[PDB]
């Protein structure tokens, strides 16, 4: 377990002098990404929690919504329906990416869901058939949890 | 200046340094043969006789032998 510690140390370290943009990460470990400009999660603030496996980086971060968020690929529990925290050959995590990318790729879903990978199938069409009606619900429960 | 296993993000893991280098010349990543088999070995793509696998990187062929 040499090699989880080396990539924390060094992953803390960059997570505390440049993380990206929006997403901070402190050491179990907390992350939190501020909602999104032009998204209705926008004047949001999402905290996470997210587990370092004993495997880490051979196996994915696991990470899940502390705060409620209304969205296709995240259900009521805050899981997260992403590909790159599963392993292959299903999942896409490998140990070039880390924590900082795992949270930017979630940053990205929050931005773009993905309507092809629901884990709420009501929340999932409500996004493909009445956008405005997503939106408006996205906002509310956004205003009501998040902030 | 010496660079960081591409795997564990560190430069000494056992008294081993990242010696283990991606072919691809558009990569080139080194990693520690502790690393990069331990990435391997659950691999279904791996095969071994040396242990044959894809970078974690640019997924391109990487041949890791172990001593
Ligand atoms: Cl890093
Ligand atoms: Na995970
Ligand atoms: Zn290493
Ligand atoms: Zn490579």
């Amino acid at each position: 377990g040499m090699q989880r510690a080396s990539r924390l140390k060094r992953e803390l370290h960059m997570l505390a002098t440049e993380p990206p943009p929006g997403i901070t990460c402190w050491q179990d470990l907390r992350a939190q990404i501020l909602g999104g400009a032009n998204t209705p999660y926008e004047k949001g603030v999402f905290k996470l929690e997210v587990i370092i496996p004993e495997r880490y980086p051979f196996e994915p971060p696991q990470i899940r919504f502390l705060t409620p968020i209304y969205h296709p690929n995240i259900d009521s529990a805050g899981r997260i329906c992403l590909d790159v925290l599963k392993l292959p050959p299903k999942g896409a995590w490998r140990p070039s990416l880390n924590i900082a990318t795992v949270l930017t790729s979630i940053q990205l879903l929050m931005s773009e869901p993905n309507p092809d990978d629901p884990l709420m199938a009501d929340i999932s069409s409500e996004f493909k058939y009445n956008k405005p009606a997503f939106l408006k619900n996205a906002r509310q429960w956004t205003e009501k949890h998040a902030r | 200046f010496t660079m960081d296993c591409g795997i564990c993000y560190a430069y000494q893991l056992d008294g081993t340094i990242p010696d283990q280098v991606c072919d691809n010349s558009q990569c080139g990543q080194p990693f520690h043969q502790i690393c990069l088999y331990e990435w391997l070995r659950g691999l279904l793509t791996s095969r071994q006789s040396i242990i044959f696998g894809e970078c974690p990187y640019c997924s391109k062929p990487i041949t890791l032998k172990m001593s």
